[PDB]
């Protein structure tokens, strides 16, 4: 595989990431959309797809010295290190099933389950823009996208 | 010198044509070296 | 002319630009709105003015060592070096005809032909914000705008 996908923040050689720490509530996989809640705990979003004003908050992969990878799920009830995405960076998202990415530059909406999808940019908040031409069929595949 | 819209390319017009064939004129090179020379006009 | 306009990216002395390469389809002028298509080719947008979710992608001027300026059109079927604009940078856009810029800070929408215009920020996507008080009459004049 010439496109190795073992780091969820691949967005330039001079751009550092912005980290939002917090507590866990469930066991999600790295690369999914999050939403902070009451107390100081983070979990999956579970908001509607047609709701604006959400912050671009994805789950960073955990450190190598804590048993973390791009497919290892997080341990519940602990400190999950996340990423707030600035506009103009590339990040590996995680799409849903049965959608093909044909052109580099389509709009990336947010599904209600914590994954992303190609939606019409007239009724949902556009988070990012596609940057890789692949076709996915299993829910949970990593697709490169630019956050602008 | 060159212009400023042509500083992206360097050229070398040394030129190289084509190669002829393999065993091109081996027979004719032997006939025309043993040939007898007659005067022109003798058809 | 005290306001020399011979570089399309004038956005600070410490901010570098983000470049999106790609192939050409037509011969557009630098400073117009682009949109990536199938394959790996770029051209003019030709989307509607009332459509959101578009990426801020303008055409950078070509290099000096390839016959490029702020008015020289690009050569078709070649590599066009473009610019993705981060929020918080100044760029020279290209407006349409018959509109005057009075106040520094109006909303900059996008016309359907690949140029920009002053539209009402309630039915179209706001790209940038004006930063120069001039009046234009010929379509294709360069006006300074901040991308926030």
């Amino acid at each position: 595989m010439a496109n190795s996908k073992n780091s969820i923040f691949v967005g330039g050689a001079g751009r550092v990431k912005q980290t939002i720490e917090g507590l866990a509530q469930s066991a999600f996989k790295p690369g999914q959309l999050l939403a902070r809640a009451a107390g100081d705990a983070i979990d999956v979003t579970a908001k509607a797809s047609t709701t604006y004003g959400n912050e671009f908050l994805i789950c960073d992969d955990q450190p190598q010295t804590l048993g973390g990878g791009t497919d290892v799920a997080v341990t519940a009830g602990d400190t999950v290190q996340a990423i707030s995405v600035l506009p103009g960076q590339y990040v590996l998202l995680s799409f849903a099933a049965t959608q093909n990415v044909t052109t580099k530059g389509a709009a990336v909406a947010s599904n209600g389950d914590g994954n992303f999808k190609l939606g019409n940019p007239a009724t949902e908040q556009t988070f990012a823009v596609t940057e890789e031409i692949i076709n996915v069929t299993t829910a949970g595949t990593l697709v490169l996208c630019r956050a602008i | 010198m060159q212009r400023v819209d042509e500083m992206y390319r360097l050229v070398d017009s040394t030129g190289t044509g084509e190669d002829r064939d393999w065993g091109n004129q081996t027979l004719l090179g032997r006939l025309l070296s043993q040939a007898q020379t007659v005067s022109i006009g003798k058809k």
